[PDB]
């Protein structure tokens, strides 16, 4: 069997009704247990066979659900309920939904930033561009070199959702060799978030 | 109150193998299966087989058998799962698993969960290089700047700017493992640009399993 989550991802305002949605492909279901996870710890168990709460637990989180489709809801939600949420199905568990606090949407500021010349020293160059406090999470980086695209020689990394502003900020590093950086002339990460109109692209040239 | 206690972080060099412990108490040890189960870095969790703690019978994913292995000393309630030929994407955290409720197996109770770092690295001290303010990293009357701590091996290192005096602004970013094996982060701050002509901006990347400390100055 297979359970498949949504939302992938969650964002909503602290005391908002909260549903997430579980579905299995085989159809027969009457027992599903629900994770919450927070980051940096073990799993913990918030409801088995559909509807029923581990001990501990509020009463603002419920389950539902028959057949095909099972729900785990936050009646309001709560600052310490930001997390990821996993259901489950015999060996089988969904892709997990991580619940978001939101704020009003916001642009990425976007940086660019050259190898230094000590690195070059090393024999291997490094890009980097910086996505600056920006809402949603999800935002895609390109990197682009004399405007040609470059795939799986990029890395990148984010951070939690910050406590005071409620942005993410995002790090892209761009990794080449010394003599490949030196062979090229335009450097350039092209960013796409819902906050920008069209695509910005920050570059520098060697 | 139930509780799994698993051994701490392991190092392996691909090729090798880990063995990894499950301490168990609050409960009859006997009674339900032990189940063992993986994490990737920033990703979903994964089933690798359950066992029998009566008699060590053994039921395993079709992806995992002959690379896994579960046993079990009875006598001290402790349970043990031994993975096999470690690749990098062995890389993860594994947690050993048991289930509170009668006549079912699924429902479960965490251990901390046990990183495994699959690497040929050995301990390294990080190489830190600026990443200097200039035209290209300004807007509006902001700049930015930051740190780049590259090659290092193991986790953790701590990122501060001039000494604690500068936190706002200031984003640490998530170690990444690289393919060589040693982690690589960066660490940035934003600041006024009015101020990049005055205000001196040190780093000062300290990595206490290699000893090694290093500030350095980002100038323009």
């Amino acid at each position: 069997i297979q359970m498949t989550q949504s939302p992938v991802t969650l964002s909503a305002s602290i005391g908002d009704r909260v549903t997430i949605t579980c579905r299995a492909s085989q159809r027969i279901d009457n027992w599903v247990a629900w994770y919450q996870q927070k980051p940096g710890r073990a799993p913990k168990l918030l409801i088995y066979k559909a509807s029923i709460l581990e001990t501990g637990v509020p009463s603002r989180f419920s389950g539902s659900g028959s057949g095909t489709e099972f729900t785990l809801s936050i009646n309001s939600l709560q600052p310490d309920d930001v997390a990821t949420y996993y259901c489950q199905q015999f060996e089988e568990f969904g892709r997990g939904t991580k619940i978001d606090i939101k704020r009003t949407v916001a642009a990425p500021s976007v940086f660019i930033f050259p190898p230094s010349d000590e690195q070059l020293k090393s024999g291997t160059a490094s890009v980097v561009c910086l996505l600056n406090n920006f809402y949603p999470r999800e935002a895609k980086v390109q990197w682009k070199v004399d405007n040609a695209l470059q795939s799986g020689n990029s890395q990148e990394s984010v951070t939690e959702q910050d406590s005071k502003d409620s942005t993410y900020s995002l790090s892209s590093t761009l990794t080449l060799s010394k003599a490949d950086y030196e062979k090229h002339k335009v450097y350039a990460c092209e960013v796409t978030h819902q906050g920008l109109s069209s695509p910005v692209t920050k570059s520098f040239n060697r | 109150q139930v509780q799994l206690v698993e051994s701490g972080t392991q190092f392996r060099r691909p090729g090798a193998s880990v063995r990894l412990s499950c301490e168990a108490s609050g409960y009859t040890f006997i009674s339900s299966f032990i189940h063992w189960i993986r994490q990737g870095p920033g990703q979903g969790l994964e089933w690798m087989g359950w066992m029998n703690p009566r008699h060590g019978a053994v039921n395993y994913p079709r992806r995992f058998q002959g690379k896994v292995t579960m046993t079990r000393d009875t006598s001290i309630d402790t349970a043990y799962m031994e993975l096999r030929d470690l690749r990098s994407d062995d890389t993860a955290m594994y947690f050993c698993v048991t289930s509170r409720t009668k006549d079912y197996d699924w429902d479960f109770v965490w251990g901390q969960g046990t990183l495994v770092v699959v690497s040929s690295a050995s301990t390294k001290g990080p190489s830190v290089f600026p990443l200097a303010p200039s035209s290209k990293s300004t807007s509006g009357g902001t700049a930015a700047l930051g740190c780049l701590v590259k090659d290092y091996f193991p986790e953790p290192v701590t990122v501060s700017w001039n000494s604690g005096a500068l936190t706002s602004g200031v984003h640490t970013f998530p170690a990444v493992l690289q393919s060589s094996g040693l982690y690589s982060l960066s660490s940035v701050v934003t600041v006024p640009s009015s101020s990049l002509g005055t205000q001196t901006y040190i780093c000062n990347v300290n990595h206490k399993p290699s000893n090694t400390k290093v500030d350095k100055k980002v100038e323009p």
